[PDB]
């Protein structure tokens, strides 16, 4: 019946690795919890359209290992949410098999909740059909065909899904798509804890010690939860948390830092305090939380071409000068060479070194004495997009723009070879709610693993 | 003399929320400074517009949020994370025109 | 010989291209020969050690069909070195089905010879113990091993192997990897013109309208050879021959320009003279050859890892002044997460607005208001380079550095996905010359192409 | 009397000789001033070293081609053409620092 809760997290993506002293130090404050995020949005919709992890398999494997071989030593339980990196049916599976080789490897045996959060695209189509579906903000109304355009679909689960595989007995929970602070929520709110303290710790925790300063996406923090509040702290001599860090990452990723949305309900926080304690920790109270009629985000992605880059310096201050006009120059050369008929081959220039992050929001209006010129080209198929790249490419080589004395070639490749295939490219397609329903319930199931695997 | 917002702010960054949503968030060294310049009423759609080239119609929103001494700028992503033709794809450096920033107080 | 001969160049390499309306000018002008070069090194391995083409298929093949159909129609002959970018016997057989596929649409029946220059390694091997293998200036002492690892090895063919399957009736004559120069000289010089005149007019004409001004390495060129000396010009009003833009091209891509060294012999220009003459042209005399005995070029890559990239801007100025440590310090975290204990993991940064094009020779210290970073591991295997670059991307997204403001992350990736496999890596392993022997001999092989393919 | 190598080039460029090479091309556009630099003497291999950070002795040969009204500064490429760790495999924008040549006459 214990008046704390401390929950542990190690790492703002499981992956991105964290100080092997910091998590042993935090593990000597004895978790309720050890629990992290293993995915996101915000690296794009190729990862969840196709079924590709974000992080590196040997990162999520080093970091499994050290949470896993704790949790089962410790008795603690182990939380994930969006695994894989998107969380969709391949994700979930890649994370699942992490866990299986770690549990041979370390010899382990543990029980292990999967919580799929994939969305059959028949739910969405009756649910839009039904009147079911809101847009978020500023994404376009669904639409049929963009429904079944998508590949995976997936649902980011609230706290109840982790909650019924927990008190079910498992010892790791492996989530597909989750609202983030749902994974350290989840467990603390079940015992009794407050809805609104947990849920903004969850918050604050879910990207690790992005929350402490300086920041660091590789590094332990924990939160300990009591009857009135919650205390932040890191594990590392160098990071601390401030009443700014804590505050900022209540802002972080945010549209609106007095109303966190997510299933189920809201976080109101205008009534928040951060408080500096002790040395270098902050204690968060006034936090709430308001219940919603329960409804689901879908994410989803479709294919909308195949593409093809290439990257190149230039160092002479006429081309750079006169790039813009050139670069005009050279697609029209291009399209006139190849007989180019079709608006969706799509050229992008990045010119860094003088708009290429903010592009037409860029204030400066003068490059410095070098450029880094990307190329991509975007077309509906792969041989079409290598062929445009190509021929932009050895066009700009030789273009002999107006005033050139460099005259011999325009660019200086880092590689051979010049030109790269990247593939398929997905753009977002699915950024909605969906009421909930008995259709839309997640199920968990548990598996038992061990050092051989799961029998039968 | 005036103040830039860089000797003001402890936090002066963006990233998005969500893939549809670009935030600015600048958080004030003191509680004083963040009062000071909200008082003025000087951090206004129009001056962001004209930093980022936009519309002041374009500014969504702008939050000023007590319990952390904070300002939140709000707008549209122009390219949807991700998209064909985008330059940032998670958000993450879009705040260099709010360094220009300077206040008449 | 007699009068005069005219060689159109329709392109500097082809499958770069050209103006439909340059070629038709040119065709009018009645041209002897239709010759291009292919390929070259400048490209750098990849391209010869995998055995890819650095031009575009699509683009060969629209260029082609302007020549062979121009060529077969008129009783032109069509001359081709380096034959699909690098001229060894996958380049040669890619060029080969282009052309193929030309006849094929075109309904067009011609004699084709292909002549490969693909040399054994036991051919190398023998050579270098017989004191038959000289290094090229700066080139390293070859050894066995570096024979032994080496993939596609070709030598560059000069006028003979061009000359004996003329004589036998090609209409289209497709070498393998030749000396750039040979395959606009030799049939001239099989015609009784100079082969001093010939070599320089190839020399000159052998990137078609780079040799003129404004430049373009997609645009036609001419040269007509009289006993005397040669004219060159160009088919676009907006370009001409200068006496600078053809001098110019005579110093192009050579380390001494009154001694061009070929297979056979060396070009002297100590007595040549540029003259502008009509409008637009010039007037080349005094060229000469000095034989010497025969040795051809070796070139040969061998593959030394597998690359994964990613590339991502920053706009931050604490981050742009601090970079250098900050990449650092990225470097030193990773290889702790990672256990990283490998010398063969090559870490590359480009930093585009500094020094990406110069590296330790660029005069400026300072970047502007932007960078570019481009990041490459090479490493032994595919998934080594993908985890460190992968760890490297998470790592410096987040990387708390010393007065940091800009706190949510640090790096605007132009793409989802973020990080770029771009496959295994070659490095130059051979570029040396070998004494000629009966073993080196050129062969050449003439096919009856027709609308429906080779018939015997 | 100053005068700039830029106000007397037509053509001031790199490009390799083959993967092992770099050499650099400049073409007067009259013999008059071609032969007045020549003669100068100034075109040193220390001035071109220290334009590019490299030991004298590291230029190899700088080549006076009168027919073409023309020098040509040849050096090995301290990185082979497509070696890891390249900068430009092309070596074709490595001319910057002979922009800012001047001579006295
Ligand atoms: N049921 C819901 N109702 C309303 N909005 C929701 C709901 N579920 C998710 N969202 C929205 O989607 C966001 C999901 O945030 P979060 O779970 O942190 O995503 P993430 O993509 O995994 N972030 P991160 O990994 O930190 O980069 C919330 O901030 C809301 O804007
Ligand atoms: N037999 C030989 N003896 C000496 N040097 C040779 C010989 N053959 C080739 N070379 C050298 O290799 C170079 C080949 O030049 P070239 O044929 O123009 O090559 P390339 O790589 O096809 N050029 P490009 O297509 O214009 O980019 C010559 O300049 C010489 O330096
Ligand atoms: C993907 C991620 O690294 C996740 C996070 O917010 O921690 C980012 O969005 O920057
Ligand atoms: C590959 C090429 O385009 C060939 C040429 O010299 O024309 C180059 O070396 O720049
Ligand atoms: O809408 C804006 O002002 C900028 C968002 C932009 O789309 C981005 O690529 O980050
Ligand atoms: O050797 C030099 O001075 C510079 C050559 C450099 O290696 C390149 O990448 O072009
Ligand atoms: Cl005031
Ligand atoms: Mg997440
Ligand atoms: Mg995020
Ligand atoms: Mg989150
Ligand atoms: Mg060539
Ligand atoms: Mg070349
Ligand atoms: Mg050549």
């Amino acid at each position: 019946m214990a008046r704390t809760f401390k929950i542990l997290s190690p790492t703002a993506i499981l992956g991105y690795g964290f100080p092997e002293e910091s998590f042993r130090k935090a593990m000597e404050a004895s978790p309720d919890l050890i629990a992290v995020d293993a995915g996101s949005s915000d690296p794009g919709p190729h990862y969840l359209g196709a079924g590709k992890p974000f992080t590196d398999r040997a990162g999520v494997k080093r970091d499994l290992r050290y949470m896993i071989v704790a949790g089962v030593k410790n008795n603690i339980p182990v939380v994930i949410g969006t695994a894989g990196g998107s969380g969709a049916a391949p994700h979930l599976e890649w994370c699942r098999q992490i866990i299986h080789e770690i549990a041979q490897e370390e010899k382990l045996s543990f029980s292990m909740a999967l919580i799929p959060s994939d969305v059959d695209k028949a739910i969405v189509h009756q649910a839009l059909d039904n009147g079911k579906i809101t847009a978020l903000d500023f994404v376009p109304e669904l639409t049929h065909e963009a429904i079944e355009e998508s590949t995976y679909i997936v649902a980011q689960m609230g706290i109840e899904p982790f909650q019924r595989a927990l008190a079910a007995g498992a010892q790791v929970v492996l989530g597909g798509r989750a609202y983030d602070p749902a994974c350290f929520a989840a467990l603390p709110i079940m015992q009794g804890f407050d809805e609104g303290l947990a849920l903004h710790c969850g918050k604050i925790l879910e990207c690790a010690a992005i929350a402490a300063t300086p920041g660091s996406g590789s590094d332990c923090a924990m939160g300990i939860i009591d009857d009135s509040g919650f205390t932040l702290k890191a594990f590392n001599p160098k990071r601390k948390f401030t009443e700014t860090s804590a505050a900022a990452h209540t802002l972080y990723e945010k549209s609106d830092p007095y109303f966190l949305p997510g299933p189920g309900g809201v976080l109101n926080l205008k009534g928040c305090t951060f408080k500096a304690v002790n040395e270098g920790e902050v204690y968060v109270s006034g936090s709430r939380h308001e219940a919603t009629p329960y409804a689901l985000k879908l994410e989803g992605a479709r294919r909308v071409g195949f593409r093809c880059l290439t990257i190149a310096g230039t160092r002479d201050p006429i081309m750079i000068a006169g790039i813009d006009n050139i670069l005009e120059e050279v697609q029209t050369s291009v399209a006139r060479n190849l007989s180019l008929n079709d608006d969706s081959i799509r050229m992008t220039f990045h010119l860094y070194g003088k708009n290429g992050v903010m592009g037409n929001h860029e204030p400066m209006k003068t490059a410095g004495h070098e450029l880094g010129i990307l190329l991509d080209v975007v077309a509906p198929t792969q041989d079409i997009a290598n062929s445009v790249c190509s021929l932009v490419r050895s066009t700009l080589l030789h273009y002999g723009y107006e005033n050139r004395i460099a005259t011999a070639g325009n660019l200086a490749f880092p590689f051979s070879p010049s030109d790269i295939q990247s593939g398929p490219v997905y753009e977002f397609s699915i950024y909605h709610l969906i009421e909930a329903s008995d259709a839309l319930r997640f199920d968990f199931h548990i598996e038992q693993v061990t050092p051989e695997g799961v029998q039968a | 003399m005036k103040q830039s917002l860089c000797s003001l702010a402890q936090v002066i960054r963006s990233k998005n929320a969500g893939p549809y949503e670009l935030v600015l968030d600048i958080l004030f060294k003191t509680r004083e400074d963040y009062q000071r310049v909200k008082r003025s009423e000087q951090l206004t759609p129009q001056l962001i517009a004209g930093l980022y080239n936009v519309k002041p119609d374009f500014i969504h929103r702008i939050i000023w949020f007590d319990p952390a001494n904070a300002v939140k700028i709000v707008m549209p992503r122009d390219i949807i994370s991700g998209n064909v033709g985008d330059n940032d794809v998670y958000g993450a450096q879009q705040h260099a025109p709010l360094l220009s920033i300077e206040f008449d107080f």
